[PDB]
């Protein structure tokens, strides 16, 4: 008790409000005209698409932690809960997009990820900033699983800076905001390590602290420890499936272990493969055209011993990261050197700076405003 | 001839709420087995079966599931065989032939072809109901030398491809516009395709900088 | 008014917050016909005497070559930025010197002798809260001071677009 | 350098080079190993070469580029063919020699514009808005009297 | 239209009276802040229309 | 800005004489006193901008564009931090 009747308490209120909108926002104009016209806070009813969800978020897991196989809450949650309204006519409004991140909150839990090409096009209506911050997460997570992590780089970085300028004032998140700053640090570590030497794109998001501290990790996971791996794994594994909480740990159940196990199987099988991905390309490119004995000079840094030689190279080679050639008249084995730039960083700012003195001028003249 | 046909019913499936309770295991894992007999590909038709074996771990079949995981290897790089890890348990992470072609897709994905089709069965019961499994392998085999590769040796590629000395290296050479070069290679690439600069011409930087900023 | 005065009515003037700039007029905008002659000297200087207005055209091409245009304008901004944002802040340390580092330790006296004797009184209670020498704002200094200063960023947006317009134009007219 | 400038010493001579640029007189790259002595064209050109900012040689420098060299370059330069050897101003600006002979027939007329308008605002400005000025001077004696009342 | 606070009209300096500010320009003081006159307007339609205005000879 | 029109207005006249100065001498006998002097006009110009066509020049401009923008980079920089102590007294 004082959970699990409020987690019922919670969702009989939670799936009484998914019926509330999935009656009144299909054919009527009536009750929303009266929901805009007569309360005048915007806030308070898409509050409810937030702060019924994100707790919905949680208790449905809460449940479905025990109720491990032959579950019953994310049917409850995403078939009758989430998709009647998902699928609907738009409460034009900041309503109908977060009856999407209503879904799409779930169908991120759910690891299920394709339909991202469905959720942003009929996503038509107006991308708005609380929205969007939203969007950049829940989106960026299905091109973390696209292994393309060169462009999941840059999306990561866009929800960390948080100069991505929100400012709701009704306690609109809810209750839950460093988790959001924790979360996408720990992502954006992920991406930080995965790719370097080509980041260089950990300066603005993560700033220069982390930048230190989670490069250093970048250095030695690249370099070849893997407690950075272990420290990139296990601070991410409620990252992936996290309801926002679970119940209450214990050790007469077993339940509550297996989904937990289920949070741990999947996306350990991923990443410690990128793990050894972040070990071959690790070595900088020094020279692009390598003799043989220095070809033998990188086959000794690739792997030794010696047998396989050549073929594990062959194999390091092919990880998308090492565009080389053999001359097998001349002996020259012809590669790559990618590099990148860095200064590039003061054109972004040079309007930030212009916002910095025009969001210092407009305060200022708003406290101006009730002192006039 | 049988991709198409069965594509609408899946894709009104997998569009809808039709799939987080295992109910749908009738039309969409033979459509796994569709996806198999034409080398034709959705995915969600595969990961809606993994997630109704995920979140009721009491239909996880062997077959459409290795179905699921060996019409993966047939689209690779597509992160087909990623969302194959993201439902399939341990314990179901390890059953014939799940385990093995998981372990294939250890083989295939990290580039170790050479000791993909070593430790392949090399006749295994699945790999023929894939249909082009052996033909999407050595595609996805000489998929990798096209991006990043240069030059290589006339061995160099069939050691690649696998179990091959020179005739179907060349059916990998002349396939995707490899001549050979001589003394004694296989023109893969050229070998100014392998730099490939991606950002070194930066600082064009007035244009756009001085216009939001010039009033 | 008046006027703007140091320590009393600083506090009370800006508590009103009486602007800082103000109304820069549109100045000439119109031929308001005592134009007349100057315009009938113009027409003679376009005319066949036009040695004279070539030579205000070659006092353009003669100011951008060899004056450091930009970079004397800046050198005496960044002379007056580092002098006179600084000592607003030397004013803003030593409010901050006396507003609350004298009160943090004012009351910290005060405080600690129980807020004064009943029988008697109160005599440190009475000497207790003397007060520091800014109490409030400095917004005497402070107005021209944010004057001033922003007065440095329109010599800022002077140099920013100075120095644009070039740099357009030499990539412009070079690039040919 | 060290024997077409033949100054008596070698070594002083270029300390005293250098004391030049050292102290911002000219550009030059001395301490290059062999010996060498490079002046850059432009490439320092903001005030080293100067001395500091006013130079002691005569005009044998080439033409280097500041800010706004080549907008007003563009401005003379361009126009240094448009006024002289040109017929396409001497159409334009005998235009202009006519267009302004509008506006001076209408001068003319403005002439007895101002003459008639300006006049009366020369004999009413000298009267009624000096009133305005000693209403400023007026009712600075209308609020003393007005304040020597309620006390 | 050019009115500010109940009193004040806007400035319309034709250029007859520019050309007498720049006889002493920066000139008769260049590093000194002469106060070079001042404004002799008068109050017509929306605008203060200086007439002539005379240079104020600081000792310089 | 309002010069570089009037540095296009005198750029204009410049292309619109000269080029009918190709024409004049390419129809029958025109280019007369343009032939060594319009080409001296012009070379009046090209001595100024652009110099000779040096690519380093362009990149010591390129430098140019990156040093004088980051001084305008620095100066919008000083564009905030100047209200930033402003705008922090006038709570």
């Amino acid at each position: 008790q004082w959970l699990w009747d409020i987690i019922d308490e919670f969702i009989y209120q939670f799936q009484s409000f998914s019926q509330y909108r999935c009656k009144t926002a299909k054919k009527s104009e009536e009750e929303i005209d009266f929901l805009r016209s007569n309360p005048k806070i915007w806030n308070v009813h898409s509050v409810l698409n937030v702060l019924h969800s994100l707790v919905d978020k949680s208790n449905i897991n809460r449940q479905l932690e025990v109720y491990t196989s032959g579950g019953d809450p994310e049917s409850v949650a995403g078939e009758y809960g989430r998709h009647s309204l998902y699928k609907m006519l738009g409460y034009f409004s900041l309503v109908g997009l977060l009856r999407l991140h209503s879904l799409l909150g779930d169908y991120y839990q759910a690891i299920k990820v394709l339909e991202n090409i469905e959720l942003n096009k009929k996503s038509m209506y107006s991308r708005v900033p609380e929205c969007q911050v939203t969007t950049y997460y829940y989106v960026g997570f299905a091109y973390l699983m696209m292994r393309r992590y060169q462009d999941a780089i840059r999306v990561f970085a866009n929800i960390l800076l948080y100069i991505q300028r929100t400012k709701s004032m009704f306690q609109r998140t809810t209750y839950k905001y460093e988790m959001i700053n924790k979360q996408n640090e720990q992502m954006h570590a992920l991406l930080a390590i995965a790719l370097t030497m080509y980041p260089m794109r950990i300066d603005e998001s993560i700033h220069l602290q982390l930048r230190e501290k989670y490069g250093d990790k970048m250095l030695r996971m690249q370099k070849g420890d893997p407690q950075v791996y272990e420290e990139l794994f296990s601070y991410s594994c409620p990252k992936f499936l996290s309801p926002v909480v679970p119940n209450y740990d214990s050790v007469h159940p077993n339940y509550h272990k297996e989904p937990f196990l289920q949070q741990l199987k999947v996306f350990s099988d991923e990443v410690q493969q990128q793990a050894q991905l972040s070990t071959i390309r690790s070595f900088l490119k020094l020279y692009t055209t390598m003799p043989v004995a220095k070809l033998a000079g990188f086959l000794d840094l690739t792997e030794q011993e010696f047998r396989i030689q050549l073929l594990v190279f062959k194999h390091k080679m092919k990880n998308l990261v090492w565009t080389s050639g053999i001359s097998a008249l001349d002996g020259e084995f012809q590669s790559a050197s990618e590099v990148d730039f860095y200064i590039d960083k003061d054109m972004i700012h040079i309007a930030d700076t212009k916002v910095a003195r025009r969001y210092g001028d407009f305060f200022i003249r708003q406290i101006h405003k009730f002192e006039e | 001839a049988m991709f198409e046909q069965m594509r609408a019913n899946v894709g009104k499936l997998l569009k809808g709420i039709d799939r987080y309770n295992p109910e749908n295991l009738a039309t969409l894992e033979r459509y796994v087995e569709t996806q198999a007999k034409e080398n034709a590909y959705d995915l969600e038709a595969n990961l809606a079966v993994l997630k109704l074996y995920q979140f009721n771990p009491a239909f996880f079949q062997t077959t459409v599931t290795a179905q699921i995981l060996l019409k993966a290897l047939t689209n690779l790089p597509h992160t087909d065989f990623t969302l194959c890890k993201c439902m399939i348990d341990q314990a179901h992470q390890e059953e014939r032939p799940i385990r093995q072609i998981l372990y294939l897709g250890d083989l295939l994905e990290t580039c170790h072809f050479q000791a993909f089709w070593q430790a392949l069965d090399e006749n295994m019961d699945l790999l023929e109901g894939i249909t082009g499994f052996e033909d999407s392998v050595r595609k996805f085999i000489c998929h990798v030398v096209g991006i990043t590769y240069q030059h290589i040796d006339r061995w160099l590629l069939a050691e690649m491809l696998g179990d091959l000395t020179d005739s179907q290296l060349k059916m990998w050479m002349s396939k995707y516009g490899w001549s050979a070069d001589e003394s004694g290679q296989i023109f893969i690439c050229s070998q100014e395709e392998s730099i490939k600069p991606k950002n070194i011409v930066e600082k064009i930087d007035f244009d756009s900088v001085s216009s939001i900023m010039a009033s | 008014c008046k006027e703007k005065d140091f320590s009393p009515e600083a506090l009370k003037k800006a508590n009103i917050t009486f602007e800082h700039m103000f109304e820069e007029v549109p100045i000439v905008i119109k031929n308001s016909h005592l134009i007349n002659v100057l315009m009938w000297e113009l027409e003679k200087k376009s005319a066949v005497a036009d040695k004279h207005e070539l030579l205000s055209l070659a006092s353009s091409n003669h100011l951008g070559k060899n004056l450091q245009l930009l970079m004397d304008r800046v050198d005496e901004m960044s002379q007056d930025i580092v002098k006179y944002n600084t000592y607003m802040r030397n004013t803003s340390k030593q409010q901050q010197q006396k507003h609350q580092y004298q009160q943090r330790r004012q009351q910290e006296n005060m405080q600690r002798q129980s807020r004064g004797e009943p029988p008697l009184p109160e005599e440190d209670l009475s000497k207790l809260f003397k007060p520091p020498q800014p109490p409030a704002r400095m917004d005497s200094l402070l107005i021209a001071g944010q004057i001033n200063t922003y007065c440095q960023n329109i010599k800022e947006f002077t140099a920013q677009n100075l120095g644009k317009l070039f740099m357009a134009q030499a990539l412009q007219e070079y690039n040919n | 350098l060290t024997s077409l400038v033949p100054f008596v010493d070698a070594f002083q001579l270029e300390r005293a080079i250098v004391d030049a640029a050292r102290h911002c007189d000219l550009q030059v790259r001395i301490d290059h190993t062999s010996r060498t002595l490079s002046f850059g064209s432009d490439l320092n050109y903001a005030t080293r070469e100067d001395a500091p900012i006013g130079p002691h040689l005569q005009s044998m420098p080439s033409e280097q580029i500041r800010n706004q060299l080549t907008a007003m370059s563009s401005v003379l330069a361009k126009a240094l063919e448009v006024i002289k050897p040109a017929h396409i101003l001497q159409e334009k600006e005998e235009q202009h020699q006519l267009a302004v002979t509008a506006y001076l027939k209408n001068s003319r007329k403005e002439h007895q514009r101002i003459l008639a308008r300006r006049q009366t605002i020369e004999e009413r400005k000298e009267r009624l808005e000096s009133l305005n000025i000693q209403r400023e001077k007026e009712e600075l004696e209308q609020r003393e009297a007005e304040l020597q009342k309620v006390r | 239209g050019g009115s500010g606070d109940s009193a004040v009209k806007q400035v319309q300096i034709d250029g007859l009276v520019v050309l007498k500010i720049i006889k002493h320009y920066q000139e008769e003081g260049q590093g000194t802040e002469v106060v070079q006159g001042v404004l002799l307007g008068l109050v017509v339609e929306d605008r203060l229309e200086i007439t002539n205005c005379f240079p104020f000879p600081q000792h310089t | 800005s309002d010069l570089q029109q009037v540095g296009g207005a005198s750029a204009r006249i410049q292309d619109a004489l000269s080029t009918v100065l190709q024409y004049a001498e390419d129809v029958l006998s025109g280019k007369v006193s343009a032939d060594n002097t319009v080409g001296r006009f012009l070379m009046s110009l090209v001595n100024q901008v652009p110099k000779i066509v040096p690519d380093d020049f362009e990149t010591m401009l390129n430098s140019n564009i990156n040093d004088l923008l980051m001084v305008t980079y620095l100066a919008n920089l000083t564009q905030s931090q100047i209200a930033l102590n402003e705008k922090l007294v006038n709570l």
